[PDB]
């Protein structure tokens, strides 16, 4: 599964660079390696220098906020409501967030300090953020959570792996 | 004002992504109270069954109020003004389809005897080939709307 939609999302990816809008902005997606041996074991290509978004995150937040909840804090609080009603469950997620702040515009001010590539390595992130988004829509991709969006911290630009 | 407020009520009545999802919570209520009778573990699948109960309450009763503003703001808007007129095409195939909704034959006989019945009259072949006599309220209200 995951070999053919890799595949698929490469082909599409492909086809981005015959327009001239996406063409002169390098839009389209980061490819890895799958390779399936049997029905039961594979080899993986494992991108050279990356990090999984939780990975980075999950440390950040309480580096920066030491103040707040805990990444483990949060997703029991959000857990424990998870068999209630929906107003319930968005109060719980309002209060689990007013103690929750976002750390993530420090990736790039702790991995490129130099205000030159700064800006070039965030508008790499922001393109290829873009361009996932929209190719993931329209092919309906899901299982989207932090451990399978890895973070090139030498080109700023994510990663979308486990495309199943 | 009135028409404004009649065309977004409908406009969010017949919505793909809400018919989707409408559709969605009621196959899952479907294989949910299937998978129950195929038991009778049993708490917890009682307890995700009326989980979506409750959902699938809140969806549909999201639907009724849309209903109720659509067909009363339609009426509202042929009793005002002779700018829009095919509202009443409008308003005739939406009641016509919820013949059976209690709902919407509670708003409509409250709002019904204000419009003017010259926006009604050339819409006599559809509306004389529903009259029966079933002493139901639909029928009160277009026999009453006929004469
Ligand atoms: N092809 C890959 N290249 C680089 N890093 C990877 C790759 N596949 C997985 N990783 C990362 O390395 C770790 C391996 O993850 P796995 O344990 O194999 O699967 P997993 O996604 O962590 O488990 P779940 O079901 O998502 S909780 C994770 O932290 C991933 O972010
Ligand atoms: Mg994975």
């Amino acid at each position: 599964q995951d070999a053919i939609m890799e595949q698929v999302f490469a082909a599409v990816s492909e086809l981005l660079k015959l327009h001239r809008e996406t063409r002169q902005r390098n839009l389209g997606i980061r490819t890895y390696k799958v390779l399936p041996l049997t029905s039961s074991s594979g080899l993986i290509e494992f991108v050279s220098n990356t990090i999984p978004l939780h990975e980075y995150l999950m440390p950040a937040h309480e580096r920066y906020y030491p103040k707040d909840l805990k990444g483990s804090q949060c997703r029991k609080e959000i857990a424990n409501a998870q068999t209630k009603n929906t107003e319930t469950r968005i109060a719980v997620y309002r209060r689990v967030t007013e103690r929750f702040h976002p750390v993530m515009r420090y990736f790039f001010m702790e991995y490129f300090p130099d205000p030159d590539e700064w800006f070039q390595k965030r508008t790499n992130y922001t393109r290829t953020t873009a361009a996932i988004s929209m190719l993931g829509h329209v092919l309906g991709l899901g299982d989207r959570h932090g451990h399978n969006i890895l973070l090139d911290h030498k080109t700023g630009e994510v990663v979308h792996i486990d495309l199943g | 004002v009135f028409h404004q407020f009649a065309v977004f009520c409908d406009e969010q009545l017949q919505n793909p992504d809400s018919l989707e999802d409408l559709a969605r919570l009621q196959n899952l209520k479907k294989g949910k109270d299937e998978e129950v009778a195929q038991l009778k573990h049993l708490a917890k699948a009682k307890q995700w069954q009326e989980l979506d109960q409750q959902e699938l309450r809140r969806v549909e009763q999201t639907r009724s109020e849309f209903l109720k503003l659509c067909i009363e703001n339609y009426l509202l808007s042929l009793a005002a003004s002779d700018e829009h007129d095919n509202d009443a095409l409008r308003f005739m195939a939406l009641w016509l389809e919820k013949s059976e909704e209690e709902v919407a034959n509670e708003v409509v006989k409250k709002w019904i005897n204000k419009v003017p019945t010259r926006k009604f009259a050339l819409l006599m072949n559809q509306l004389s080939s529903r009259l029966q006599d079933h002493n139901t309220l639909f029928q009160k209200l277009l026999i009453d709307l006929v004469y």
